[PDB]
């Protein structure tokens, strides 16, 4: 079993990995310089303030 | 190199820049705006009254003589100068108990073609707050960093708040800014309220 | 502001800022000094000393600083940074640090 | 408070008058932003 | 004062303090080093940091610095301030709080054959890793290690000092005027110079 | 000696510290890095504060720092105040009450 | 103030900080010293120290700083930086772990 992710950071051009989790996830924060988006694999357990979205679908995480 | 020292050499030495001077005319007010980063929280010394911070204040400026049109120098889109060769509002936490008065490092000022001025000095802080002991050790307190200019007044400079976007929309930033993913509470003090007023 | 920068080339043309403003030979300078508490810091005992947060208030008169505003687009007041102009050596002479 | 180098013939001291003025002999306390120290009064605040 | 100022006017035309004095290439400034204690203020072992009053001897000499006595009325010595001439860096390098550098930039003394006579004094807060096993009746061996900050073995010879026919292997002490410290006695003070060969 | 000194007279006559020290404004400056860890002064587990003593190595090139050795005696090497140059503005992003930037400014080689 | 702005223009335009104030220089300068002690703030017996607050002064004659004062207007006695000027440099030698030398520059009076 395996799964194709989004790994690219904010608004880069997109890239892919393969995922051998169930979840594909996005993550969402915003620093005194603007917007950070992270893309991954699996589900994390985010700090309070970050928007989080995970998705167990390929391709998901965009 | 070429673009940079002609860029400086055209806004500083053949338009005679004065940093003295401010970027208005006589009866004119210069617009500041402030942010605030909280880096981390250091430290509130109950015995000593004394609140410790880290942060990084954000203040923005149009400064009118510093500006060109890119087309003239190389498609160059931003400046970094020393802050001792700008005009600086002079933005000081009025609220210190230590006699510190000023930010800690005195780093680079960014400016770009329109004019505008923007610059993220750090400080660390040592200001007053007032402890109020009754329900201890379940007690919260409201401690306060209080920042303003000692050199110019209201008819100088105008405070206020940074306009941050949002899907084309601009709103006041509020709040202190804390980056969520870097952030290491406190050992002792968890925050439940960032207000920012003027 | 231009005017601006002409009036302080024009106050500053042979000023001397470590030269006590006295036009002629025995005129005093009359400061006048006041004092605000914004903060009683404390009272240390064990060291017998009492620490304060204060803005001073001092008022006196320069001569050589005095222009006429009608000659200068209405400008009547200047902030000129304390170092370029004479300050009196008004210090605290109890201090304990 | 007093002048370190000149003297009485060269710098003369008087009194700061506030924005009341009248003569006065008294260190200003801004009432609305002045918190009170938690471990003392202020009784008497001459100046002279 | 007429010697004396033709004498640092003349001295001092085209000199650059930031240039090493050599008169031909792959010259090696020697400079010499004594250390005199003053009084040993503490040992505080919770930081363990040796806090000292010393006095740091630098002898040197820079050719530039060169004159003849005849033509300056018989002057024979000039006090100079120690910024405005050519100084070997040297420092505290196992320091504890971050003070690398001497207390107080006093003048320097230029003799006419060039030679450079330097004593700044210091307070110095150096690392002592303190030995606790037999803690209170402990004895612990403290180090302050000198060297220059910039400067290669190409470029300065530090060495110890020399008085009349020997060398200062030694921390020197004043006999009378020493006062010794209230908790801990000073039984030996030696000094040493390590240059590593592979290095 | 005089060739150490004519040096330093030609490098420093048309300098700008305030300019990135590149051929071109729009290539970047390359600066490599390193830390040395003399010493764990302190682990303050109060406050949450690490106090070390360090030294941070910082490598670049100075594209108008250049010059030929034949033209000045054979020098290759000299020493530099870093106040009359430009540097990398490095900060310790983390830091909790000590200082942000480097204060002891020390001598370059060159 | 434009006779004591004209004199100290003219005292301070061929002044060299550097040497001894004396006009030959197989003469020495005569110094005189008192120590005013306002408070005695601290004795420290474990380190050894005592802490004191002291007033130095130091009296003596500049060579190079005299004038006439019917050359501008009646000026006896001006005050000036002492930074511009040679000093003693007294040193304390039994110092602990304070300032060796004064390092609060006050003004000098002329
Ligand atoms: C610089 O110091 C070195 C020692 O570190 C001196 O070298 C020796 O000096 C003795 C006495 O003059 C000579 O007998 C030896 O032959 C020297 N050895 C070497 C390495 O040559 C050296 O002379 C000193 N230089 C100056 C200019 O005084
Ligand atoms: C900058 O970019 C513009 C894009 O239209 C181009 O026309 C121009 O030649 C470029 N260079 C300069 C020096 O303006």
């Amino acid at each position: 079993g395996s799964m194709i992710c989004y790994n690219q950071q904010s608004s880069q051009p997109p890239t892919t990995k393969t995922c051998s989790e169930t979840s594909c996830y996005k993550k969402t924060w915003r620093d005194h310089r603007g917007t950070i988006i992270e893309r991954g694999c699996g589900c994390p357990k985010v700090k309070p303030g970050i928007k989080l979205h995970c998705c167990r679908t390929d391709k998901c995480n965009n | 190199l070429n673009e940079e020292e002609r860029l400086i050499r055209h806004l500083f030495e053949e338009k005679a820049y004065n940093k003295e001077l401010r970027p208005a005319a006589h009866k004119e007010s210069v617009e500041i705006s402030l942010a605030l980063t909280l880096s981390n929280l250091i430290s509130l010394k109950e015995v000593e009254e004394t609140l410790t911070t880290n942060v990084w204040i954000e203040q923005g400026w149009t400064d009118s003589r510093l500006q060109w049109d890119a087309e003239d120098f190389g498609n160059i889109s931003v400046l970094r100068l020393p802050a001792d060769m700008v005009w600086l509002p002079e933005i000081v936490l009025e609220n210190n108990n230590d006699g510190s008065f000023q930010i800690s490092y005195s780093c680079n000022v960014l400016i770009y073609p329109s004019g505008s001025v923007y610059w993220l000095p750090p400080a660390i802080f040592r200001s007053s707050c007032p402890i109020s002991v009754t329900y201890f050790p379940f007690d919260w307190q409201n401690c306060s960093l209080k920042f303003s200019s000692l050199k110019y007044t209201t008819k100088e400079i105008t405070l206020s708040l940074k306009q941050a976007e949002e899907d084309g929309r601009s709103y006041p930033v509020e709040w202190i800014i804390i980056d969520p993913e870097g952030f290491t509470e406190n050992g002792e003090w968890e925050i439940v309220h960032r207000p920012a007023r003027v | 502001s231009e005017a601006e920068g002409r009036l302080r080339e024009k106050l500053f043309s042979g000023y001397d800022s470590t030269v006590r403003p006295a036009r002629e030979v025995g005129d005093r300078v009359w400061v006048s000094i006041g004092l605000t508490l914004a903060q009683l810091i404390s009272l240390n005992e064990k060291d017998e000393e009492m620490s304060t947060k204060v803005y001073l208030d001092l008022e006196w008169t320069d001569y050589r600083l005095s222009w006429d505003p009608e000659e200068h687009e209405g400008i009547d007041s200047l902030r000129i940074s304390a170092e370029s102009v004479w300050l009196p050596d008004v210090v605290l002479l109890n201090n304990n640090d | 408070f007093s002048s370190y180098s000149y003297d009485s013939s060269e710098v003369s001291l008087q009194t700061g008058l506030s924005p009341e003025g009248q003569e006065r002999q008294e260190v200003y306390i801004h009432e609305g932003t002045f918190i009170e120290n938690g471990q003392w009064e202020i009784i008497h605040k001459p100046s002279r | 004062r007429n010697q004396e100022e033709r004498l640092l006017g003349d001295l001092m035309q085209g000199y650059n303090p930031h240039l090493r004095p050599a008169e031909h290439d792959s010259d090696v400034v020697n400079v010499s080093l004594k250390l005199t204690l003053t009084n040993l203020i503490s040992l505080n072992e919770r930081e363990e940091a040796l806090t000292t009053n010393v006095w740091i001897e630098m002898q040197w000499c820079d050719y530039r610095l060169r004159w003849d006595p005849r033509d300056y009325g018989g002057l024979w010595v000039l006090r100079v301030p120690s910024t405005m001439v050519w100084r070997p860096d040297i420092v505290l390098e196992n320091n504890v709080d971050g003070v690398f550098e001497v207390a107080l930039y006093c003048n320097v003394l230029v003799s006419p054959d060039g030679c450079v006579y330097w004593l700044p004094p210091a307070i110095f807060r150096s690392s002592c890793p303190v030995s606790v096993t037999f803690f209170p009746f402990d004895w612990q061996n403290c180090s302050l290690i000198f060297q220059s900050q910039t400067y290669s073995t190409n470029e300065i010879n530090l060495q110890l000092s020399q008085e009349d026919g020997q060398t200062i292997e030694w921390i020197f002490i004043d006999p009378e005027a020493f006062t010794e410290n209230g908790e801990w006695a000073i039984r030996h003070r030696p000094a040493k110079m390590l240059l590593d060969e592979a290095a | 000696s005089e060739h150490e000194t004519r040096l330093v007279a030609k490098l420093f006559e048309d300098y700008n510290s305030v300019v990135r020290p590149v051929e071109d404004h729009r290539q970047a400056v390359e600066v490599t890095v390193g830390l040395q860890l003399i010493q764990l002064i302190n682990v303050d587990e109060v406050n949450q504060i690490v106090t070390t003593n360090v030294r941070l190595k910082q490598q670049w090139v100075d594209y108008n720092l250049k010059w030929n050795p034949d033209d000045y005696g054979g020098v290759k090497k000299i020493h530099i105040p870093s106040e009359k140059i430009w540097r990398p503005d490095l900060v310790l992003y983390n830091n909790a009450d000590g200082d942000f930037a480097i204060v002891k400014f020390t001598k370059v080689l060159l």
